[PDB]
C-alpha cells in the first residue's frame, strides 16, 4: 500500500510543480532579454542621430 | 579651481557643463546651497555629478565648483566614542547645531578642533623617519594612541617640540624640506593602506556564540558572511559579536538599516563593560551610520570610510573587527545611480563592475606586518540580506566565492523561535585546519576529536531523517532511535543559546568543551546500556537528562562543579540500569 | 511681480506626463497649476529640469487638454501644507482640501510633505507597553508604543476590523509601570489610499459608533479618484502627525489602509520613465521610496509625543516572496500575519503566530513593566505550538491510532490552544486575563518538558484548570 | 474643425499631422472611408489615434477630421428590446443596409428618430428645475419611461409642449435662456454620472440558483467575480442570471464571446416570459455585442457603453443588474494597445495601469440616492477567463 | 584532427580512486567536480605535488622523458595564494613547475588572459621540447564570471540564463588545446577544476564542459563530512 | 530538383538482427536513434556503417571531442568493404569537425552532407547518410541565433529549429532523377538529450 501510494500520488505531484517552476522562470528570462534589448536600442539612437 | 553651471537636474543626479579640466571621482561643490558631489563620467565639456545630499528645490543655473581632490578622511585622535554620517560629519555636532532633524549644507570638522591633548614625543633632531614609522604618544582612554607618519613621507627630522597640551591642529615636527606634520592627516577612501607584509591566520576569533565558535571557526584575520531572509538574526548576532568578541577595537557601520537599531547601541553601549579592560563599552567602538531615509548616494561612502578607519586602526597595532550591516543595501544604491547614467546591466539589473567592489572590500582583511614593524589584523563580517527573495541572487553568489566562513540563516528555524537559527547543513568553514594546534594548547588536547564527533553525530542524524519521512519513527531500530534522540539533545542543549537571557549570553571555550564531554559521554553509556538489553524508553526518563539540558544556564566559575557533579552522576546512573 | 508668468511652449501629453520646454525657471519639486482652455485648474508636479525642456507628472486625468490653448503657471517651489491644531475633527481629500463644506484651515505652518529625517542620536528607545486586548498580540507579539507594526492581510480576511478593534480598545497601564496618573486617548490620523465605499462607509460608522471623530484626521482617496494622487495622501497625513506629535505633545495612531495601491501608482510613474525596474515590475528605488514613509514614525528624546503606525497591506496571492511585503519587512518592526485555513474553520481574529513577530518585544516586557513571566511563557507558548504543527503533520502521513501518549498531548494542546487561545471574537481581554489562560493552556503538559520557564514560575503559576476558565 | 492627413499606418493605430489644437480623448473621423477613432498621445503638429474599425485599404494623404467631442452615447427611449454594436450602432438597421456581413464604415443613428412617442407633462412654465429632475412620462414596454434634464443643465421653463405624439428630437420644453430639451441627452462614457448619496446594500439579488443564494449571497448594489477554466460554466450561468433574477432590467455585454452565444439570446428570449411583469423576456433586456473576430479596439467602448446605459438605468429608479462577458478581452484589447505605443509593461505585458481601469469599472456599482429623490441600484457581475 | 593519434598511456597521480577506478590518461580533459566548501585546493595541490609518468612498466622498460607542471589560479585570495605558495617550496615541487597567479582584486581583463598564457607555454614545451606537460586550471566558474562581467560590459545581449551565447565556443578553445600529436614525443594533459554554483549538475557552466571533456570526478559532501580525505565519490 | 518522388517499398538491410526484423526501416526512409552517453550510439553508427547495403556511404560529424573524432578518423580506413573485399574508405565520404572549428563550419555542416548525398542520388546510387549528435549541431545553432539577437523561444533554441529540422530531414526520399534512373537517400541521426 505504501508503495502504491508513493508510485502514484506524490512523484507526479512533485513532477508537475518542478515542470511549473521552470516555465515560469524562462518567461521571467524572456521578458527580461526583451527589456535589455529596448534599452540598448534606446542607448544607440540617442548617442548618434542627435548633433 | 574649475567652475561651471548646471544644466539637468534629475533626483540624485546633477549635470554640469563648462567643466573641462575636472578628474574623475573629484568632490564638487553644487548649488549656492555647498552641497557635497562627486563626478561620474566625462563627456567634452560637460560633467556627470551625483549629490551626497537632497537635491530639492535647486534650479538651473546655479555655479558648481570643484575642489580638486577626492573623497578622504580625517585619520586621528577623537575618533572613538563616536558616531559618524556617511561622509564623516559628527553627529552631535550637528544636534546642537540643527534640531531633530537633519539640515543640508551643514559644516563641521570630523576631529574636535578644541580639545587638548597630552603629547609625549619619541624622536630626537637629526632622526630619520620614513612612511608608518610612530613618533609621539597621546592618551586616549584606556588606550595609547600612537601619531603616524603618513605614508607617502619621507625625510630627516630637525623639530620636536617637549611634552605639553596641544590641539590637534598644532604641528609638531619639521622635517629637513620643510613640510609639518600634524596630529592628523587625511587619506583618500578608495586606496588601501600599504602594508609590508601578509601572515598566515593561526589564532581564532571568539565570538562567544558556541556553535561559531565551535563548529564553523573564523580566525582573526579572516572573513565570514551571514545571509538570511528578513526576521532571522542577523543584526541581533553582530551586535552579540560587537558586544563579546575579544577584538581590541570594534567598527560598526550602519548601511541603509533602521535608526532604532543606532539608537539602541548609543543608548545600551555607555552601561555596558568591555570585557578585557573593564571600563565602559562605548570607549572602543566607532559608529558609521546612514540610515534608510538618508540619501542613497552616501551609502558606499559608508562603507568606504568604515574599511578605512578599521584600516588605520590596524596600523597602530591593534586587532579590529568590522561589522557591515548590510552590502543589499550599497547594491540598490549602485543600481539606482546606474539608472540615471543609462547603462546595460547584469543580471538582476546590477551594474557589471559590481562583482569587482566586493572583491576589492573584502581583500582589505587580512593579518599583516605593518610599516611601523608592529602585528595588526582586521577580520571582516559582512551580513548580506538576499535582496529579492533567496540565495541565488547575484550578491550573495558572488560573495560566496571571496569569503572563508558561511554562516547561512534559516527562517524555518527562526518560526519556531530557535536562535540562532544557523543552517547546519548549508553551512561551512575553512579555518579550522589552521586553527587547530591553537586549539591543542589553549583548550585542550583532544578538543579537535571531539568536535569531529560531534559533527559525525549530526551528520549521522541527518541521514536518519530521510527514513523517518518515509516510514516513521516507529520503524526506526533501538540504535537508530538513540542517535535521533541524542541528535535532538545536541540541537536542543548545544547549538541553543538565548542572547537575552543573564548568563546564556556569553559561552567561554572551556564551558563548551565540558557539554561536548558531557553530551559525548552519555551517548557512550547509552550505547553500552543498548549492548545491554535495555530499551530506549526507559532510558529517557532518567533525571540526568534535565542535568545536562539545563548546563546552559550555570554561570562561568559556578561551571567546573556542577561538570564534575555532572559528570559522576552519568557515572552513577548507568551502572545501576543494568 | 505685479502678475505672474506663464508658459505656453508644451509638445508632449501622453499618459501622466507632459513636456514643457520654455521653463528653465522652474525648481526640481516644484508645484505647478496647468490650466485648460475652458478655465478648469489642474495640479501637477516637476521631476526632471534643463535649459531645454521639463519634465512634469500631472495628478488629475489628461481628458480636455490640447498642446494650442493650454498654459502652465507656478505655485511655490516645494510643496509645503499648512497645518493647524484646529484641524482635528475635519475630513480632506487626496491632495489636502477639505471635502465637508467646511471653510478652510488658517495655516499656523506651512511645512514641506517630503519630511525631513530624524537625527539618530535625538531618538529615544520605545518602552510603554500598549494593552491592545487581543491576546495573541498582547502576549506573543507584543506592541510598544513608537512601533511600526504591520498587518499582513489577503483578499478575504478581515484586516479592517482588526485595525478598527485595536484603534478601539487601545490603551496604556500606568498602573502596572507606576507612572501615575492615566493617559489621555489617541489622536487617530486615517490616511486611505484607494479604498472602496464598501470599505470606507464600514470605518466612517465604525467611528462614529465610538465618537472618535472629534480626536481624528482622514485623509480619503477613493477607488475612482485619480491614481497620482495617492503619491501624496501619506506624505500630508505624517506631516500632520508629526506636527501634531511633537509640537503639541499628543500621542497619534496611524493606520495607513493599502500599501499595495501606493506601490501601484509608483510603478505606474516608474515605467512611464523607463526605469531599470526592480524584481517583479516595481522600479529599483521603491525601497528607498517606502522607507521616507515608513521611518518617519518613533520618539523623540525631550518630548512627551509619540508616533505609532499600523500599515496594512494586501499579499496578492497570499506570498510572503511577493516585492511589497518584502521590502515591507524589512524597513518595518515586525508584522502580524493573518491566516486564510484559521479564518475558514470561524476563528476570529485569525492572526497566525507562527509568522508574527515583534521587534521591540523585549524593552516593553520584564518585571516592573508588565510581569516576571512574559518573556519565557511566550517562548514555552511557541516551542509547544511549533511541536503541535509537526506533529500534525506526521499524522497526515501515518495516521492517528500510531501516535504515542507525547505526540497526543501535543495535538491535542495545539488544538485547544487554537480553539480558546486564538478564538475570542469581539471581546477586550486584559494582560492578566491573557496570561491566566496561557498558564492554563501550558498545565495540559508535564513539568519536565517545559525547559524554557525557570522552575520558580512553575512552582508558582502550574497546575491551573481551563475549566475554570471555559466551562 | 481641426482638420489634417495620414501619415503612419500599422495595424489599428494611425498617426495624424496637422492636428494642432485637437484636445485628448476626441473622437475624429479618419480617411476617404470615414472610419472612427480616438486621440490619445499628442506631439508637435502630430496626434496618435486608435481605430475602432478595420484599417486595412488605407494610404498616406488621405484627411482626418476631428469632431471636437469625447465618445458618447444617446440616452433616451427606444433602447429596450435593442442589440447594439460595440460603440452603440443598431445591429438589424446594418442588416438592412449591408446584408449579412458587417462592413466599415457604416452610419446609423442609436435612437429610431422616427417612431412615435406618446408624451404626458409634468412640469408647468415658470418652474425652476435641475440637473436630474423629472419632466415628463413617456410609455415603454410596460415600464413608465421618465425623460430627465440632463446632469449639468439648471435654469426655468416657460414652454411646454402639450400631450401628443413626437418623436425624439423635438424640442418638448424650452429653458428661459434659450436651451431646448428634447427628449434624448448625450453623455461622455468615460464620466461616472453624478449621485447624492450611496447606501449599504442590505436585501440581496436573487439568482435562483440555491449554492448562490444560500452560500453565497451577493446584496442588491454589489459587486462579484466568476473565474474559471474553459468549460466551467461561466455563460450558462450568466444566463441563467439573465434569465430568473429580480432585476428590473438586465444589461447584457458580450466582449470577445462567441457569436453563436449571442445569436441564442435572440432567438431564444423572445418566446420566454418576464417573471414580474408577464410580457415577454426581451422587452426588458438590453444586449451589447462585440464577437471575437470584430475589431479589437471597439472591446473597451462595449464595456463603457455597457456601464453608462446601465447607471442611466439607475437614475430613472429602476434596479439595473449587468452582465460581462469576459474582462480578460478587455485586457487583451489594452495590452494590444500599449503595444502599439512601445509603453513598457508590467507582468505578462499588461499595462501598468490595468488595474485602475478596472478599478474606476466597478466602482460604478452600489445603491444610490439619485439626483431626482428615486432610489436605485447598479449590481456587477464579470466573468474572467485567465 | 587529421594530425591527432589515440591516447594509450597513463598517469600515475598517487591517489588511489583515480589511479586504479578513473585512470587518467595522456591526452585526457578531466575535470574535478566540487562543492562550495569542499578542498579542491588540497587535492589540486596533492596531484601536482604528487604525479609522475612511470617509464619501467611500459615497454621493455622504455627511455626516461622529462615531467613538468603548469599551474593556474584565477580568482584565488590571499590564503590561496599563500597556501600554494608554501605548498609549492616546502619540497622542490617548484623547480619543475611553472606559476601563474591571478588574485581576486587583480583585473578581470587579465583572469580572462591568463589561461591561454599557460596553455601556449604547455603547447611550447610539449611539442618543442618533447616535455610531458600537467596543466591544472584552479577554478573555472571564476573565468565565466569575468566572461559575463567582460561580455556585459561591452553592451552584449546575453545568452540562455545568464550568460553570454558565445560561452560553449569559448570554453572549446580552452579544453581543446590539450592532447597528443602523431610525429610527436610530447602531450598535453589538463584538470580542470570548477565549483558547482547552485550544487545542481544542471547549471550552464557544469553541462557544457560535459560536452567537450572526457568524464569527471565528483567530491562528495557526505564523505568530507565523515572526516574521510580525500572525499572522491567513485560512484558517479 | 527531381522528377518523382516515389513510395518506399524496400527495405535498409542494416545487417543487425533486432534493427531488421522487429524495427526495419525501408529505403528513403529516416530514423533517429536517441540515447544518453554511453548507451550505445557510436558503435551502432559505425557499424551501420560498415555492414550496410548502400552504395555510398557519408559520415557527417556536427563537432565532436577532439579524441573522438581522432578515434573514428583513424578506426575507419584499416577496415575492409565487405562486397569486394577491398578498403572501406573508397566508398565513404567523411565530415570532420571539433568543437575548437568557426561556429558557422558547424551549422554548414549537415547542410554540405546532405547536398554530396543528394549529387550522389543523381547519379543512380544508394546512399547512407550518418548524422552524430544532431544536438551539437542545435547548439550551434542556438549560438548563431544568440549572435544576431533572435529572441530566444522554447528553452534558448530559436523559433525556427523545427522548420530547420524538418528541412534537413525532407531530403531523404526514393526518388526518380532527372535522368530517368531511380536512386535513394536514407537518413539516420543520432540525437543526445
Ligand atoms: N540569539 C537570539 N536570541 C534571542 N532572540 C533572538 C536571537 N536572534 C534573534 N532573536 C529575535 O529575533 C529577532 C530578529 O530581529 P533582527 O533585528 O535580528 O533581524 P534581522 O534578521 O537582522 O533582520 P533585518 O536587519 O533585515 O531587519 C530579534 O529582534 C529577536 O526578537
Ligand atoms: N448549470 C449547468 N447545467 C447544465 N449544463 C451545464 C451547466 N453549466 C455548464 N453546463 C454545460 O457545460 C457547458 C459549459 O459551457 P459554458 O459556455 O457555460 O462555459 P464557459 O466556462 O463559459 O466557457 P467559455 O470560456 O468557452 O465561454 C455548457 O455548454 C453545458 O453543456
Ligand atoms: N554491439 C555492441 N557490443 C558491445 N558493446 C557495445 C555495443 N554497442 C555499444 N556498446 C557499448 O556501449 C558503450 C557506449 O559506446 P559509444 O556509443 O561509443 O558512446 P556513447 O553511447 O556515449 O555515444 C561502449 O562502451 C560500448 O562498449
Ligand atoms: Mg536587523
Ligand atoms: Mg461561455
Ligand atoms: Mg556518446
Amino acid at each position: 500500500r505504501r508503495v502504491n501510494a508513493l508510485e502514484q500520488v506524490v512523484i507526479p505531484g512533485i513532477r508537475a510543480q518542478i515542470r511549473f517552476i521552470q516555465q515560469v522562470l524562462e518567461q521571467r528570462e524572456r521578458e527580461d532579454t526583451f527589456r535589455l534589448k529596448r534599452i540598448k536600442g534606446k542607448i544607440e539612437a540617442r548617442e548618434a542621430e542627435e548633433e | 579651481m574649475i567652475q561651471g553651471v548646471i544644466q539637468k537636474i534629475a533626483g540624485p543626479a546633477v549635470i554640469a557643463k563648462g567643466m573641462l579640466g575636472a578628474r574623475m571621482y573629484d568632490i564638487c561643490k553644487v548649488g549656492e546651497e555647498g552641497l557635497v558631489g562627486e563626478i561620474i563620467r566625462l563627456d567634452g565639456d560637460t560633467a556627470f555629478v551625483q549629490v551626497y545630499e537632497d537635491t530639492s528645490g535647486l534650479k538651473v543655473g546655479e555655479p558648481v565648483v570643484s575642489t580638486g581632490l577626492p573623497l578622504a578622511v580625517e585619520l586621528g585622535p577623537g575618533m572613538l566614542n563616536g558616531i559618524y554620517d556617511g561622509i564623516q560629519r559628527p553627529l552631535e555636532r550637528i544636534r546642537e547645531k540643527t534640531g531633530i532633524y537633519i539640515t543640508r549644507g551643514v559644516v563641521v570638522h570630523a576631529l574636535d578642533r578644541e580639545k587638548k591633548w597630552a603629547w609625549t614625543p619619541m624622536v630626537k633632531p637629526g632622526d630619520e623617519v620614513r612612511g608608518g614609522m610612530v613618533l609621539g604618544t597621546v592618551p586616549e582612554f584606556g588606550f595609547t594612541h600612537k601619531i603616524l607618519v603618513p605614508p607617502d613621507v619621507r625625510g630627516r627630522v630637525k623639530e620636536v617640540k617637549p611634552a605639553g597640551e596641544y590641539t590637534v591642529e598644532e604641528p609638531v615636527v619639521v622635517l629637513e624640506d620643510g613640510t609639518e606634520l600634524k596630529m592628523y592627516h587625511t587619506w583618500p577612501v578608495r586606496r588601501a593602506r600599504p602594508v609590508q607584509r601578509k601572515l598566515d591566520p593561526n589564532t581564532p576569533f571568539l565570538t562567544g556564540m558556541r556553535i561559531l565558535d565551535v563548529l564553523f571557526p573564523v580566525a582573526m584575520g579572516g572573513t565570514a558572511a551571514i545571509p538570511g531572509p528578513f526576521g532571522s538574526g542577523k543584526t541581533v548576532t553582530q551586535q552579540s559579536l560587537a558586544k563579546w568578541s575579544n577584538a581590541d577595537v570594534v567598527v560598526y557601520v550602519g548601511c541603509g538599516e533602521r535608526g532604532n537599531e543606532m539608537t539602541d547601541v548609543l543608548v545600551e553601549f555607555p552601561e555596558l563593560t568591555d570585557p578585557k579592560t573593564g571600563g565602559p563599552l562605548m570607549h572602543r567602538t566607532v559608529l558609521i551610520a546612514n540610515t534608510s531615509n538618508m540619501p542613497v548616494a552616501a551609502r558606499e561612502a559608508s562603507i568606504y570610510v568604515g574599511v578605512t578607519i578599521a584600516e588605520y586602526f590596524r596600523d597602530q597595532g591593534f586587532s579590529v573587527a568590522l561589522m557591515a550591516d548590510s552590502t543589499s543595501r550599497w547594491a540598490e544604491a549602485l543600481r539606482e545611480i546606474s539608472s540615471r547614467l543609462e547603462e546595460m546591466p547584469a543580471e538582476e539589473g546590477y551594474p557589471p563592475y559590481l562583482a569587482a567592489r566586493l572583491a576589492a572590500f573584502y581583500e582589505r582583511a587580512g593579518k599583516v606586518i605593518t610599516l611601523g614593524g608592529e602585528e595588526g589584523a582586521v577580520t571582516i563580517v559582512g551580513a548580506v540580506s538576499p535582496p529579492g527573495g533567496d540565495m541565488s541572487e547575484p550578491v550573495t553568489q558572488s560573495t560566496l566565492r571571496i569569503v572563508g566562513a558561511f554562516w547561512r540563516l534559516d527562517a524555518s528555524l527562526a518560526f519556531r523561535r530557535h536562535f540562532p537559527a544557523i543552517n547546519w547543513n548549508g553551512s561551512y568553514s575553512l579555518f579550522t585546519s589552521a586553527l587547530d594546534p591553537w586549539y591543542r594548547e589553549n583548550v585542550a588536547e583532544d578538543y579537535p576529536e571531539l568536535r569531529d564527533a560531534i559533527s559525525e553525530l549530526l551528520q549521522r542524524e541527518a541521514g536518519l531523517q530521510e527514513i523517518v519521512q518515509l516510514v516513521g519513527p516507529d520503524a526506526l531500530q533501538d540504535a537508530e532511535r538513540l542517535v535521533i534522540e541524542v541528535g535532538r539533545i545536541i540541537r536542543e542543549d548545544f547549538l541553543q543559546q538565548n542572547a537575552y537571557h543573564e548568563v546564556d549570553a556569553y559561552c567561554s571555550m572551556k564551558k563548551a568543551y565540558g557539554i561536548m564531554k558531557m553530551i559525548l559521554a552519555f551517548y557512550k553509556e547509552a550505547e553500552a546500556a543498548i549492548k545491554r538489553g535495555v530499551s530506549i524508553d526507559e532510558i529517557l526518563q532518567l533525571p540526568v537528562l534535565e542535568r545536562i539540558g539545563r548546563a546552559r544556564y550555570v554561570s562561568e566559575e559556578e561551571f567546573p562543579a556542577y561538570f564534575e557533579e555532572a559528570m559522576k552522576e552519568i557515572q552513577g546512573a548507568f551502572k545501576a540500569l543494568a | 511681480d505685479l502678475l505672474k508668468k506663464e508658459y505656453t511652449g508644451i509638445t508632449y501629453i501622453s499618459g501622466p506626463l507632459l513636456f514643457v520646454e520654455n521653463a528653465k525657471d522652474l525648481a526640481y519639486g516644484a508645484i505647478v497649476d496647468i490650466k485648460d482652455g475652458t478655465g478648469r485648474v489642474r495640479g501637477g508636479q516637476v521631476i526632471e529640469v534643463s535649459e531645454e525642456y521639463a519634465v512634469i507628472q500631472v495628478f488629475e486625468e489628461t481628458t480636455g487638454l490640447d498642446l494650442a490653448t493650454t498654459s502652465v503657471s507656478l505655485v511655490e517651489d516645494v510643496a509645503r501644507l499648512g497645518v493647524s491644531k484646529e484641524m482635528l475633527g475635519r475630513r480632506f481629500n487626496g491632495i489636502g482640501k477639505p471635502i465637508d463644506g467646511l471653510p478652510p484651515i488658517t495655516p499656523e505652518k506651512r511645512l514641506p510633505i517630503t519630511g525631513l529625517p530624524l537625527n539618530p542620536v535625538a531618538r529615544r528607545k520605545p518602552e510603554q507597553f500598549i494593552q491592545t486586548g487581543i491576546s495573541t498580540i498582547d502576549v506573543m507579539n507584543t506592541l510598544v508604543r513608537g512601533q511600526k507594526l504591520p498587518i499582513f492581510s489577503g483578499s478575504g480576511l478581515p484586516a479592517n476590523e482588526i485595525a478598527a478593534q485595536i484603534a478601539r480598545q487601545a490603551t496604556v497601564r500606568p498602573d502596572l509601570s507606576g507612572e501615575g496618573e492615566k493617559e489621555e486617548p489617541f489622536a487617530v490620523v486615517f490616511a486611505a489610499m484607494g479604498i472602496t465605499q464598501r470599505e470606507l462607509s464600514y470605518f466612517i460608522q465604525e467611528f462614529e459608533r465610538t465618537g472618535a471623530l472629534s480626536r481624528s484626521v482622514l485623509f480619503l482617496n477613493k477607488a475612482d479618484d485619480p491614481t497620482i494622487e495617492r503619491i501624496l495622501t501619506p506624505r500630508m497625513a505624517l506631516t500632520v502627525a508629526e506636527y501634531l506629535a511633537f509640537e503639541h505633545d499628543y500621542h497619534v495612531l496611524v493606520i495607513l489602509t493599502d500599501m499595495t495601491n501606493y506601490c501601484e501608482a509608483l510603478r505606474e510613474i516608474g515605467a512611464a520613465r523607463e526605469e531599470i525596474p526592480g524584481r517583479r515590475g516595481y522600479p529599483g528605488y521603491m525601497y528607498t521610496d517606502l522607507a521616507t514613509i515608513y521611518e518617519r514614525a518613533g520618539v523623540v528624546e525631550g518630548k512627551k509625543g509619540s508616533v505609532t503606525q499600523i500599515p496594512i497591506l494586501s499579499m496578492p496571492d497570499d506570498d510572503r516572496t511577493h516585492p511589497i511585503p518584502d521590502l515591507t519587512g524589512y524597513i518595518t518592526e515586525g508584522q502580524i500575519q493573518l491566516s486564510r485555513e484559521l479564518h475558514r474553520k470561524g476563528i476570529y481574529p485569525p492572526i497566525d503566530p507562527l509568522p508574527s513577530l515583534s521587534r521591540l518585544m523585549n524593552n516593553g516586557v520584564g518585571k516592573g513593566k508588565t510581569r516576571e513571566d512574559h518573556k519565557q511563557v511566550s517562548d514555552q507558548l511557541y516551542s509547544a505550538y511549533a511541536n503541535g504543527v509537526d506533529i500534525r503533520k506526521l499524522v497526515a502521513i501515518i495516521g492517528e491510532d500510531a501516535l504515542t501518549e507525547n505526540d497526543r498531548r501535543y495535538l491535542q494542546f495545539a488544538d485547544a490552544f487554537e480553539r480558546f487561545f486564538i478564538n475570542q471574537g469581539q471581546q477586550n481581554r486584559s494582560i492578566e486575563e491573557s496570561l491566566q489562560i496561557a498558564w492554563a493552556l501550558l498545565s495540559m503538559l508535564p513539568q519536565g518538558e517545559l525547559k524554557r520557564i525557570s522552575k520558580d514560575h512553575i512552582g508558582k503559576y502550574y497546575g491551573q484548570k481551563l475549566e475554570e476558565i471555559w466551562g
